[PDB]
């Protein structure tokens, strides 16, 4: 059975990649149940000094009840290390893995009405380094580290000299593991293109192509530019840790801000990758549900391509208090808000899809409705945050953290989500019990709301970002982004159990198309599941 | 002296405004509140209507349309005004924030793990400033009833804990103080709320930030970029006085 990891086909592949991405989101997810534990209340009770002591397994347990503050000595490098380790598995092994590996690959050839992808014995391979990369993420964890520690407490954008400084080898393990993460990425991206231009359908025209087919081979392009910038960057760190250069060392003449300019240039393409794949889910589940084509077709594909490209020249709004001229801040600011513009244009273009339709509210359409607010919250936000002279006080606080799981995080949820419940009939022969669909969907909705809406409370009021430990002031805003954070744990553990049912004993699904006519792409002409030698 | 800059129990809004920069800060902020708030209750309006409205029980066949050229004309004008707008009070806010005026105070701060240094090149004065419960201090960066004492002994209460430190940054009121920051060894970033100041210590810069304070008491702030261990545990204290009051403060400082 263990023949399903030697398969070359893109439908296994995108198997592979989505069971992946989700057990890799379930480790990540625990993490941020033990952070919101250790944020539930001022001072510090679960990350104590005292067990390190204890051994490995022993001092784990430990650490999951609560001490009194007398017992327990702060371990600030615990929290770095969390933090970073959530940071890193999401935006390297969790929501891409999912969209692009798991959905892309699944569904863009057979969108466009292709056999298979270009390369399958190398999309094979991508997902062995993608494998690889979360290996060695993981193992950093467990490596020695800052402080006479295990793992890295340096943040998932690895800032020197503090990432340069960090000591023993945890740190050149993450560095691999990013390596691996994104020659995962080009591969991809190589097959995504190849496949995109050269395995078309017969009259499958350019525009023909449906959205996610589209929005796939845009994050492709994004993945070849920006992948081999970060690929740069991490080696010069690898670098100065271990080869005598001082790319980032004053004593050397290097300048730390070089850093910052290399990997946010891959940094903000990173972001509009992870959320690409998500407005082609959105479009077609709009369109499926609404019972109506999608308005503007061609401004979605032109939107996706404009966003795609002015997302390279932006990448500096993540640096306005490190130390950049009024010149560069003004231009930034402006380049910014013009992108802001394509972007925000195209929740106008949903809802005008869903006007004039014959809407159904079943669970993949709550998700896509749900992803239309919470990415207008979070866009709106980053509005707020463009504007230089607020950034100034917004910066490095809670207020760009509740900002980016708004528009970022909980879209690429929220889009993945929606692709889960969309598709897995199609995938699987079998159907997910619509109750417990829409169940999901509220415990998660009302859940991200009470974890994140208060953390824009937090940041105006001044709480920093990356801190185990906060001024009792904080307490209560914190206190219920906690308790919302462990509502969206129980919905996810919960969705987890939906999947478990659906898969061994969902109902049987019958019908090629078991949504509705306006489901008109390519994958629904086929059986479900599609034959192994789909076209 | 009053605590003014500091967070609140349950609080939404900013931290006071203590400087014009933080004014300006406010106002803009607030301005762009309302622009945002109704835009998100604008499309959610939006979304909530279109699903009763044509809901499929209530709207049985589905229209066909993929384009209304009136509308999607509005809805790219706009969007660029409201831009073009907000830009247009935004940038000459952020022209008065970072051209940096005249000094009557220098003071160059350097970040170091973990602790700020402070040195008045004008006066001759220098020290460093860590915070009360940290091992500097004879703590461990929690609360105990040593700490306490210590809060208490320097003017302060158990509720500033993580927030007071052993010195201050003392400045006279209505005086232009110009911040030069820099750090030793990674990058901290150096932040007082109340005055709508953030520049980061970046190890090789010398960055430079103003402000000038409009009223007297205390304001804090904490270290704004993760420099490892004890990046929660080293904040920024300034203590905004008279004139004379600051002069006093230099005398005792002043060796004979
Ligand atoms: C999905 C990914 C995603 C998206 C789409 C956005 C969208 C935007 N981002 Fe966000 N951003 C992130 C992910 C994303 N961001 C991440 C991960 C970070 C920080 C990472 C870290 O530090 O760890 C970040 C941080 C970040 C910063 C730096 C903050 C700081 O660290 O101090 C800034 C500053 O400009 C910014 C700005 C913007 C803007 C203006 C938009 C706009 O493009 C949004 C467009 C606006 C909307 C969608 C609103 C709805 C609009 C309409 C309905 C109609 C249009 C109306 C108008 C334009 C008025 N973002
Ligand atoms: C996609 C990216 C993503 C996602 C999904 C999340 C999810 C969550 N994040 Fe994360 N967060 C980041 C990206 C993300 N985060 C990043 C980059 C940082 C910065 C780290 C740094 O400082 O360096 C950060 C930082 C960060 C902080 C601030 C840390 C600090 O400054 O000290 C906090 C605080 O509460 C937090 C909380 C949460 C919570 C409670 C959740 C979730 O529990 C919310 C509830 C959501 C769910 C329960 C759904 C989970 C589903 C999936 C993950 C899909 C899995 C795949 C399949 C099913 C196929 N995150
Ligand atoms: C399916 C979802 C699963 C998610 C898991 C959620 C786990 C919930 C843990 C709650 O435990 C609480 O932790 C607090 C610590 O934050 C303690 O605070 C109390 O005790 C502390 C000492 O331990 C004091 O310092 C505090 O001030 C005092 O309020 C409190 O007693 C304890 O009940
Ligand atoms: C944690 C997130 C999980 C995401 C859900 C993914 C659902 C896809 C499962 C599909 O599995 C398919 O099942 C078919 C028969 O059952 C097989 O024949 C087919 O080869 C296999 O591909
Ligand atoms: C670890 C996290 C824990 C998460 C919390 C889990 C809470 C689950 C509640 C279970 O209650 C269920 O409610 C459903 C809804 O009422 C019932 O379906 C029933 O009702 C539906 C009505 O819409 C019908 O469609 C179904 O056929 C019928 O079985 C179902 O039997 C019942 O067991
Ligand atoms: C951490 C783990 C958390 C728990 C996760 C479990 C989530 C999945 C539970 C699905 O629940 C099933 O839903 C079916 C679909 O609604 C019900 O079929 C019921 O309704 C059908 C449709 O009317 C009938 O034909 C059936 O006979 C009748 O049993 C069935 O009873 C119920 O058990
Ligand atoms: C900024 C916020 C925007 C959020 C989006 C929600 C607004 C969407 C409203 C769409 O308006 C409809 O557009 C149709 C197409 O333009 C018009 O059909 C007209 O034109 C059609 C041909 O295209 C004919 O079939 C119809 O009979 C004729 O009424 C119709 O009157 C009009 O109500
Ligand atoms: O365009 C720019 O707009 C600025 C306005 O946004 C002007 O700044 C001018 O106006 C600002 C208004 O506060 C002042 O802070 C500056 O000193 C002054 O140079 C500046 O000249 C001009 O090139
Ligand atoms: C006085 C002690 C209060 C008991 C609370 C214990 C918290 C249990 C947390 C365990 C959850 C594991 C994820
Ligand atoms: C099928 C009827 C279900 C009850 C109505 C639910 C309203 C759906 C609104 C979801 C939008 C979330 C922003
Ligand atoms: C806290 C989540 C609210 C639960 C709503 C469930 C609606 C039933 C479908
Ligand atoms: C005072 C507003 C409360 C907001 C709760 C978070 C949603
Ligand atoms: C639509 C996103 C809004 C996020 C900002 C919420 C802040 C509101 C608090 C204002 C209270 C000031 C006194
Ligand atoms: C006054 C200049 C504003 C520019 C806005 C950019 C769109
Ligand atoms: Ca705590
Ligand atoms: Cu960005
Ligand atoms: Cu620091
Ligand atoms: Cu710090
Ligand atoms: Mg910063």
């Amino acid at each position: 059975f263990t023949r399903w990891f030697m398969s070359t086909n893109h439908k296994d592949i995108g198997v592979l990649y989505l069971f992946t991405g989700g057990l890799v989101g379930l480790i990540s997810v625990a993490f941020t149940v033990y952070m919101r534990m250790e944020l539930m209340a001022p001072g510090v009770q679960f990350m104590c000094a005292e067990h390190l002591e204890s051994g490995l397994v022993k001092g784990f347990f430990q650490s999951l009840w609560p001490s009194a503050v007398e017992n327990c000595t702060p371990n600030g490098h615990l929290w770095n290390v969390m933090i970073t380790g959530h940071g890193i598995l999401m935006m390297f092994f969790v929501v891409i893995p999912a969209l692009f590996g798991g959905f892309g690959n699944y569904f863009m050839p057979l969108h466009i009405g292709a056999p298979d992808m270009a390369f399958p014995r190398m999309n094979n391979l991508s997902y062995w380094l993608y494998v690889a990369g979360t290996s060695l993420a993981v193992a950093s964890l467990f490596a020695p580290g800052g402080n006479g520690q295990l793992g890295s407490g340096i943040g998932w954008v690895l800032y020197p000299p503090l990432s340069t400084s960090e000591s023993g080898y945890s740190t050149d393990l993450a560095i691999f593991a990013v390596h691996l993460s994104g020659a995962s990425s080009i591969l991809g991206a190589i097959n995504m293109i190849t496949t995109f231009l050269n395995m078309r359908a017969p009259g499958m025209t350019m525009h023909k192509v449906p959205l996610f087919a589209w929005s796939i081979f845009v994050t492709a392009w994004l993945i070849l530019l920006a992948l081999p910038v970060l690929a740069g960057a991490i080696t010069m760190l690898l670098t100065d840790r271990n080869f005598g250069t001082t790319f980032f060392q004053p004593s050397g003449g290097g300048d730390p801000v070089l850093y910052q300019h290399i990997l946010w240039f891959f940094g903000h393409p990173e972001v509009y990758i992870i959320v690409l794949p998500a407005f082609g889910i959105v479009s077609h589940v709009i369109a499926t549900f609404a019972k109506k084509p999608i308005f503007g077709y061609l401004p979605m594909v032109y939107a996706m391509v404009a966003i795609g490209v002015l997302g390279f020249v932006v990448w500096a709004h993540h640096m306005y208090t490190a130390g950049l001229s009024l010149t560069q801040q003004s231009y930034f600011m402006m380049a910014t808000m013009v992108i802001a513009v394509p972007t925000g244009i195209k929740i106008f273009s949903w809802i005008a899809t869903m006007w004039g339709g014959s809407i159904e509210l079943k669970t993949p359409m709550l998700w896509a409705l749900g992803f239309l607010f919470l990415f207008t919250v979070g866009g709106v936000t980053g509005i707020v945050l463009s504007q230089a002279s607020v950034d100034r006080y917004y910066h490095d606080t809670y207020y760009v953290v509740a900002h980016f799981h708004y528009v970022m995080s909980l879209g690429a949820v929220f889009g993945i989500f929606a692709g889960i419940y969309f598709w897995i009939g199609k995938m699987s022969g079998r159907q997910y019990p619509e109750w417990a669909g829409k169940l999901h969907f509220w415990m998660m909705f009302v859940g991200a709301n009470l974890t994140f809406f208060p953390q824009h409370f937090l940041g105006r009021q001044g709480m920093p970002r990356r801190y185990i430990d906060y001024p009792e002031a904080f307490a209560t805003w914190n206190f219920v982004s906690s308790l919302g954070a462990f509502l969206s744990f129980a919905s996810f553990l919960f969705f987890l159990g939906v999947i478990f049912y659906t898969l061994t004993r969902g109902a049987r699904v019958t019908a090629n198309n078991y949504w509705n006519e306006h489901a008109d792409t390519l994958e629904w002409t086929l059986t479900s599941p599609p034959p192994e030698h789909t076209f | 002296l009053e605590i003014i800059g500091r967070p609140q129990p349950g609080g939404t809004g900013f931290q006071p405004s203590a400087s014009p920069v933080a004014t300006q800060i406010h106002w803009l902020d607030g301005f762009i509140l309302v622009i945002i708030a109704a835009i998100t209750i604008f499309v959610t309006l939006l979304i909530l209507y279109a699903v009763w409205r044509f809901h499929e029980k209530r709207n049985k066949v589905p229209a066909r349309f993929t384009h209304n050229s009136p509308l999607e004309i509005a809805w790219t004008i706009v969007p660029i005004v409201i831009l073009v707008a907000i830009g247009a009070f935004s940038l000459p806010v952020l022209f008065n924030q970072q051209e940096i005026p005249e000094a009557d105070v220098t003071v160059k701060v350097t970040g170091y793990q973990w602790y700020w240094g402070y040195e008045y090149p004008d006066e001759e004065i220098s020290f460093e400033s860590y915070m009360i419960g940290s091992p500097a201090t004879g703590g461990d960066n929690r609360m105990s009833p040593e700490v306490e004492q210590q809060l208490i002994e320097a003017g302060y209460s158990r509720d500033e804990f993580l927030l007071a430190t052993d010195t201050a940054m003392v400045v006279p009121v209505n005086k232009t103080v110009v911040v030069q920051v820099t750090g030793a060894d990674v990058i901290h970033s150096w932040t007082v709320p109340a005055f709508g100041v953030k520049q980061d210590a970046v190890p090789g810069r010398l960055a430079q930030l103003w402000f000038r304070a409009e009223r007297e008491g205390i304001f804090f702030g904490q270290c704004s970029e993760l420099c490892g261990i004890s990046h929660a545990y080293m904040p920024i204290t300034v203590k905004v006085v008279s004139e004379e009051a600051y002069a006093a403060w230099l005398e005792q400082h002043h060796h004979h």
